[PDB]
DNA sequence: ATTGTAGCTGGATGTTGAGTCA
DNA sequence: TTGACTCAACATCCTTTGCTACAA
């Protein structure tokens, strides 16, 4: 349909599978950032290019210890990364244009359809990415690795440093179209792998980009490698920042070229969900080979500090699902302010001459439930407990809403000697949490656990988990097992397991 | 749990060759349904088993 | 024949892209 | 060139133990 084209979204579907290709395609690009990384360690590489690195230069990279003024050092420590900037375009004699879009974010459009058709497979072996770097013949992303490399044979603690471009699973639209003009020349205008170095006399990473833009540089708050403009973060959004030492590292170095992590950059990544958080998190485990350091005890004060510096944003929309803030607009209806507490900022409306909106403070907000809601975690109102708010709700009806400090861990009676359970008005025992299953029991979940309890004739109670919601309409109870003594516990799972003799 | 014959493609994609990853996730993905599953909850195996005969 | 069964959630809130305007 | 709007069509979250009519 047409209409289905103006508002230009996609199907809930594709929302999901393009959601998760983004994940398989983001494990693929660490994963080859992780390959690629071990390659620049190799020793018959290194012992190579040590030699394009005089004698001067590599004094200069090991700078002698000054009291004094460490900045001093810093300095000397600089000038050796310069002159190992330069005898490197010097060393790299050819550099070529990428085939196809290199490793810079492709569309879904660019995706579908690239199935579809053949291409030259030009296979890459390890021996092949060697001797590119020892003569010099390679696009932009080889040279920085080359260049990686040539550091590392010099003894230097240099990164990789990768930014991975899977497909923007953010980006909804059906039609997924770009600006053909200028479209290489603006892709080309930041690079996608670049080197860190690390100075022990400053205690940070030194950021060096040797190859595309050529500078170095000590990022405080902003880095020149950061993509900036419409046009050019249509092929780079920068969201997943990987950064691969020698000792086989790997660390999410993002928070360190992304001035807005925590509004901008987060509402684009796999992360931004709960599921997503702990995803990511196993993803750079499985590539981490190597024990903490003092170094990244160094590199998170610093990532740590740039949270605390970012602080409320600019605009509205970046103000929408923040990590550490709320709109006071955007507080549910669910939640109260805690007690003795106000905005921690505001935010001025552009558009509207003196407009501001307090913000406060995700930590300083409350979350309440109901007296059922509360229940359905296994928890009961403390005696003296008065409420915090009232909402009004149909089935109108005023339900009283409480808060976690007014409720009170619920402990279900104990079994008789025969475990006998004590059940509710159905014939059953509410089992919502670990907490509700009474503490001399177990629940046992399982389709034919009620057939074979049963069977044995023996003492039982069946588990209403959770509700489905269903059929022209009302509510029916998910029985899903059993609450039994513990002591028949491989008793059921006996008679469990021989269903189909009973 | 895939043959032998894609998981030699898959690593030497993903090493020497991620250029052309996205036909071949395109592929390898319509020709197994469950990886969908896997990758979701399992990454760190997915990543370990890229990194084996690696 | 008086039992066995087929057929009758959803509303408040959140997210996405287009389009417009100051 | 900027974001704060409003629009309109979805999606996702919170709900939290049947009732009537009719064929057999």
């Amino acid at each position: 349909d047409a209409r289905r084209t103006s508002r230009n979204v996609c199907s809930n579907e594709e929302r999901k599978r393009r959601k998760y290709f983004h994940m398989l395609y983001l494990v693929c690009l660490m994963v080859h950032g992780f390959i690629r990384n071990e390659w620049i360690n190799s020793k018959r590489l290194s012992r190579k290019l040590s030699n394009l690195v005089p004698e001067k230069v590599f004094e200069l990279l090991h700078p002698q210890k000054d009291e004094e003024l460490p900045l001093r050092s810093t300095r000397k420590l600089l000038d050796g990364l310069k002159k190992c900037m330069e005898l490197w375009q010097k060393h790299w004699k050819i550099t070529k244009k990428y085939d196809n879009e290199g490793l810079y974010m492709r569309t879904w459009k660019e995706i579908e359809m690239s199935a579809n058709n053949k291409r030259k497979f030009k296979t890459l072996k390890r021996s092949d990415f060697l001797r590119a770097v020892s003569k010099g013949h390679g696009d932009p992303d080889i040279s920085v690795q080359g260049f990686v490399a040539m550091l590392r044979a010099c003894n230097v603690n240099a990164r990789l440093i990768m930014s991975c471009q899977p497909p923007d699973f953010t980006n909804m639209k059906i039609d997924t179209s770009l600006n053909g003009n200028n479209a290489y020349k603006d892709m080309v205008k930041y690079p996608i792998f670049w080197c860190e170095v690390w100075d022990k006399f400053s205690k940070k990473w030194i950021t060096v980009d040797p190859v595309n833009l050529k500078t170095i540089e000590q990022v405080r708050l902003h880095s020149k490698l950061a993509p900036k403009g419409v046009a050019c973060c249509e092929r780079n959004m920068l969201r997943y920042v990987i950064a691969y030492d020698r000792k086989y590292g790997c660390r999410d170095v993002t928070r360190r070229y992304a001035q807005w992590m925590n509004s901008k950059v987060r509402k684009r990544r796999i992360t931004k969900d709960d599921f997503g958080e702990k995803w990511f998190r196993k993803v750079i485990t499985a590539l981490h080979h190597r024990k903490r350091t003092k170094i990244d005890d160094y590199e998170d004060q610093y990532f740590f500090q740039r949270d605390e510096s970012e602080g409320i944003p600019d605009s509205v929309q970046d103000l929408k699902n923040h990590p550490y803030y709320v709109l006071e607009q955007d507080i549910k209806q669910t939640q109260i302010v805690k007690p003795g507490c106000k905005e921690c900022g505001y935010l001025k409306v552009h558009g509207k001459v003196g407009k501001v909106l307090k913000v406060y403070a995700k930590r300083d907000i409350a979350d309440l439930k109901s007296a059922r809601q509360w229940y359905m975690n296994g928890r009961i109102l403390k005696t003296g407990s008065r409420c915090k708010k009232v909402i009004k709700r149909t089935v109108e009806e005023d339900e009283r809403l409480y808060s976690f400090e007014d409720t009170e861990l619920y402990i279900p009676p104990l079994a008789s000697a025969s475990g006998e359970i004590t059940k509710n008005t159905f014939g059953n025992i509410e089992v919502f949490a670990p907490t509700m299953i009474p503490g001399n029991c177990c629940l046992v979940e399982n389709p034919v656990a009620i057939k074979a309890a049963r069977f044995l004739g023996v003492e039982f109670a069946p588990a209403v988990t959770s509700f489905k919601f269903e059929r022209g309409s009302t509510v029916k109870p998910v029985l899903s097992g059993i609450v039994v003594a513990k002591w028949l516990r491989e008793a059921i799972e006996t008679a469990i397991d021989g269903i189909e003799f009973i | 749990g895939l043959t032998v014959e894609d998981l030699l493609s898959l690593r030497q994609v993903v090493s020497g060759n991620p250029e052309a990853l996205a036909p071949l996730l395109e592929n390898i993905s319509a020709r197994y349904p469950q990886l969908r599953e896997h990758i979701m909850a399992n990454p760190e195996v997915f990543v370990s088993m890229l990194l084996e005969a690696v």
